[PDB]
């Protein structure tokens, strides 16, 4: 019984790591999102050049 | 200025019609701005990618 909860009270940490982890990883994305809308735009100007 | 100068004026909005001519300059850059992959259609084009 020691054993398994120590291994329930690690797993359950873990959960929330990988929320963390999603997290950071959408914030990234959406930094992305921006930098690739304003690449669209330098698209646009170079069509035009 | 229809009356007396009619010529005159003539050669003013039109001209020879082919590089001269207030209208014949304006149908230039109206047809420019309005050809294909001119500058609206470019724009239509990077709203419709944004869209996707």
């Amino acid at each position: 019984a020691n054993r398994f909860t120590a291994n329930i009270k690690g797993l359950t940490q873990a959960s929330r790591n990988a929320n963390d982890g999603i997290s950071i990883a959408q914030t990234t994305e959406g930094a992305l999102n921006e930098i690739n809308n304003n690449l669209q735009r330098v698209r646009e100007l170079a069509v035009q050049s | 200025v229809l009356k007396d100068n009619t010529a005159a004026a003539r050669e003013l909005l039109v001209g020879d019609g082919k590089e001269t001519g207030i209208t014949t300059k304006i149908a230039t850059e109206v047809k420019s701005y309005l050809a294909d992959d001119g500058i609206i259609d470019n724009a239509q084009d990077n709203v419709n990618a944004t869209l996707k």
